C-alpha cells in the first residue's frame, strides 16, 4: 500500500507515496519540513485509497516536543475532513529518552494487534529517529553502543512494518532515504538518496494550511 | 507509565498482560 504525502509532485518522485512494509527516512536541516510531512501523512493515511490513504489509523512517536494536534485539526478542516474524527484516529506519545522510545514500540505492537477493526494502524511515525541518541552520546560518539541501540530500534521498526503491513516514516536531522532542503526563493525541494533504479530528479513541494501540497 | 493518547487527549492504555505478550513476541 502507498500513502500520499499530500503533494502530487513528491508522490510522483516516491512512486505514488510512502510504502507499507517499508521504512521511509526523510532527512534535512531544521526547518526543511520533516515534521510537517509527518503531520500530513497522519491525516492522509485515514483517507480511502482513491484519495491517497489506506483507510487506516496513525501512530506518532515524538522525540522533539513538536507534535501539534491543532495542526492535524487545521489540515483536516482544509481537506474537508471532520477534525474530531481525524484526531481520534491518531495515537501519539512523547519519548523523553532513547530507552522510552524503544519501550513505546512494545506498547505500539500491542495497540496494533488490537486494531487488526475497520481502521487498523497503517502508519507509524518516529520524529525523530536519532535526536535522543545524539544527545545521550555527546562526548562519546565513538562508542559502539550508540550504533547498536539504533540498529536494534530499526530492526524492531522493520518487524512492525512487515507484521502489521504498516508504513514506517522516520525523520533524521531505511528502505528509502529522502533529502529535504530549501533552494532559491525558499523553494522546498525533495530528492532520493542512494536509491538506484529510482527517480534521480528533485520534486518541489509547499507547506500550507492543508499541510504538504503542490 | 508514559504511553500513548489520542490526539484529542484521551489516554490509551495497554494492560500489563498485553504489554508482556508484545515484549515476548518481539524481544527475542
Ligand atoms: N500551520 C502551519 N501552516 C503553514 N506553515 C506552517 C505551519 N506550521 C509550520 N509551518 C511551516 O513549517 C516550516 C517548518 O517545518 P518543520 O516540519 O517543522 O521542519 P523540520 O521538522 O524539518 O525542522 C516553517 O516554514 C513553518 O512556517
Ligand atoms: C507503562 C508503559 C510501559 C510499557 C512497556 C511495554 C508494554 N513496558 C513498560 N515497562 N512500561
Ligand atoms: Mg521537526
Amino acid at each position: 500500500g502507498r500513502i500520499s504525502t499530500g503533494s502530487k509532485s513528491l508522490d510522483k518522485l516516491l512512486g505514488g507515496g510512502i510504502e507499507t512494509q517499508a521504512i521511509t527516512e526523510v532527512f534535512g536541516e531544521f526547518g526543511s519540513g520533516k515534521t510537517q510531512l509527518a503531520h500530513t501523512l497522519a491525516v492522509m493515511v485515514q483517507l480511502p485509497p482513491e484519495e491517497g490513504g489506506l483507510n487506516g489509523s496513525a501512530m506518532y512517536i515524538d522525540t522533539e516536543n513538536t507534535f501539534r494536534p491543532e495542526r492535524l485539526r487545521e489540515i483536516a478542516q482544509n481537506r474537508g475532513l471532520d477534525p474530531d474524527e481525524v484526531l481520534d484516529n491518531v495515537a501519539y506519545a512523547r519519548a523523553f529518552n532513547s530507552n522510552h522510545q524503544m519501550q513505546l514500540l512494545y506498547q505500539a505492537s500491542a495497540m496494533m494487534v488490537e486494531s487488526l477493526t475497520d481502521r487498523p494502524y497503517k502508519l507509524l511515525i518516529v520524529d525523530s529517529l536519532t535526536s535522543h541518541f545524539r544527545s545521550e552520546y555527546i562526548g562519546r560518539g565513538a562508542l559502539a553502543e550508540r550504533q547498536q541501540k539504533l540498529a536494534r530500534f530499526l530492526r524492531m521498526l522493520h518487524r512492525l512494518a512487515n507484521e502489521f503491513d504498516i508504513a514506517v516514516f522516520v525523520t533524521n536531522q531505511a528502505t528509502l532515504r529522502v533529502y529535504l532542503r530549501k533552494g532559491k526563493g525558499g523553494k522546498r525541494i525533495a530528492r532520493l538518496i542512494d536509491a538506484p533504479h529510482l527517480p534521480e530528479g528533485e520534486a518541489v513541494f509547499s507547506i500550507t494550511e492543508k499541510g504538504i501540497e503542490d | 507509565c508514559s504511553g500513548f493518547s489520542t490526539a484529542s487527549g484521551k489516554k490509551l492504555n495497554v494492560s500489563t498482560q498485553a504489554c508482556q505478550k508484545a515484549v515476548k513476541l518481539f524481544s527475542g
